[PDB]
């Protein structure tokens, strides 16, 4: 028989929504998920899945379905995918080349980009090296470009590694906030629990 | 001790091609774009283009196709400029520049769109 | 979005504060940066961010921005600046991520 559902609403509707440099993660325990509810909804801008055919997601069983969440510049949203590179795919949140989860992204211009500018959402540049898959970089070490080490000093060739977005109420479909949620599946052995509605 | 050094002066006849090399030392070369600029005697600098030192795909400024090719050797940390089908009105001094950002779209703030360190530059002359 | 006009005729007193002005219609919602270029030598920056001096020579160089105008300023020892000063800034319209102004030929008696 049908029973409790998964907390998709808690992570989709939600409230003040995690920035990108520390992308929010949520583990979904034993539950039943209704993906068709998300599929049929037209509010979503892009619903692109790199694993199995979305149309029958409701007929496979997983164990450890993860949900990542963050916010991106509207134009630069096609970087949440394997291989792609950039400020959101190379330094902040890079999917593994072998990926088996869907990516969902929808516009939220009205909910953000206040008249005075949101200027709260932060994105990470200036990483000493690359980023391994599914790596969160919450540290705030001051970056340098060669020269001489700066021991917490701030100045030329020693920069803070985070920047604030420039959301404005009328920027365009390009520079508008987009909320992205990555539903990454998993079959890490052990009994499967996250099955279809049946 | 960041240091960018170009190749020496190059002489060639009109219509041929010129290869220009500039290499950078003292920092992680892979984490900085390489910008290009030209200057003619008595005339101000003009933007040429940039190379993302991760893939290489340039974004040439309008009208600079075919005559200019950008390349990079990461294993040696060097940048190369090819100027084929040269014209007498192309003699100039060329500089390659580093930028604190990997590319230009990375930083959407506009507070780092500047070139920090340059080299001596290469004089290309023909007749 | 195409050029940043300037004026290459700056020479005033050789012993007083000197100003360099740049006008650009695409400088309100953006930043600016200032270089110097001694004849032939490799040019290097003198101001980044319009306020933050560099480690090179942060002694007698200052910068300010007022609306569409960018202003560089020198204070003392005006000599040793027989040079050419150039500007940079972000740009819009998806045509040129950066552009360069005409440049100013700072000459001091
Ligand atoms: C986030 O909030 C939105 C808005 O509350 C949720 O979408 C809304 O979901 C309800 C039912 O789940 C929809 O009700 C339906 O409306 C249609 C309109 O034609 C009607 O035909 C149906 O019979 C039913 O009454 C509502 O329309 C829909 N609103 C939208 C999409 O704008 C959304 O589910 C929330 N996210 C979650 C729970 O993850």
């Amino acid at each position: 028989n049908i029973t409790n559902l998964c907390p998709f609403g808690e992570v989709f509707n939600a409230t003040r929504f995690a920035s990108v440099y520390a992308w929010n993660r949520k583990r979904i325990s034993n539950c039943v998920a209704d993906y068709s509810v998300l599929y049929n909804s037209a509010s979503f801008s892009t619903f692109k899945c790199y694993g199995v055919s979305p149309t029958k997601l409701n007929d496979l069983c997983f164990t450890n379905v993860y949900a990542d969440s963050f916010v991106i510049r509207g134009d630069e949203v096609r970087q949440i995918a394997p291989g792609q590179t950039g400020k959101i795919a190379d330094y902040n949140y890079k999917l593994p080349d072998d990926f088996t989860g869907c990516v969902i992204a929808w516009n939220s211009n009205n909910l953000d980009s206040k008249v005075g500018g949101n200027y709260n959402y932060l994105y990470r540049l200036f990483r000493k090296s690359n980023l391994k898959p599914f790596e969160r970089d919450i540290s705030t070490e001051i970056y340098q470009a060669g020269s001489t080490p700066c021991n917490g000093v701030e100045g030329f060739n020693c920069y803070f590694p985070l920047q604030s977005y420039g959301f404005q109420p009328t920027n365009g479909v390009g520079y508008q906030p987009y909320r992205v949620v990555v539903l990454s599946f998993e079959l890490l052995h052990a009994p499967a629990t996250v099955c279809g509605p049946k | 001790q960041v240091q960018l050094v170009q190749s020496g002066s190059e002489l060639k006849k009109p219509g041929a091609s010129v290869k220009i090399s500039c290499k950078a030392s003292g920092y992680t070369f892979i984490n900085h774009a390489i910008n290009w600029v030209r200057q003619a005697p008595g005339q101000g600098l003009e933007w040429m283009g940039w190379i993302n030192t991760n893939t290489g795909n340039p974004t040439y400024a309008p009208g600079f196709t075919g005559r200019f090719v950008f390349s990079l050797d990461t294993s040696v940390s060097t940048a190369y400029l090819q100027i084929s089908s040269l014209k007498a009105e192309d003699t100039a001094v060329y500089y390659c520049a580093r930028i604190p950002i990997r590319d230009y779209d990375y930083d959407g703030s506009g507070y780092y769109y500047f070139l920090d360190y340059w080299g001596q530059g290469t004089l290309v002359t023909v007749s | 979005s195409y050029e940043l006009t300037q004026d290459p005729a700056v020479s005033v007193a050789l012993g007083q504060t000197v100003r360099i002005t740049c006008q650009g219609d695409s400088l309100r919602s953006s930043s600016a940066s200032w270089y110097q270029q001694k004849p032939g030598q490799a040019p290097v920056l003198v101001i980044y961010g319009k306020t933050n001096r560099p480690s090179g020579i942060p002694d007698r160089f200052s910068g300010s921005s007022s609306g569409n105008t960018a202003s560089l300023t020198i204070t003392g020892a005006q000599a040793e600046d027989e040079a050419d000063y150039y500007c940079n800034s972000r740009d819009n319209s998806g045509n040129h991520p950066v552009v360069f102004g005409g440049g100013t030929k700072l000459t001091v008696l």
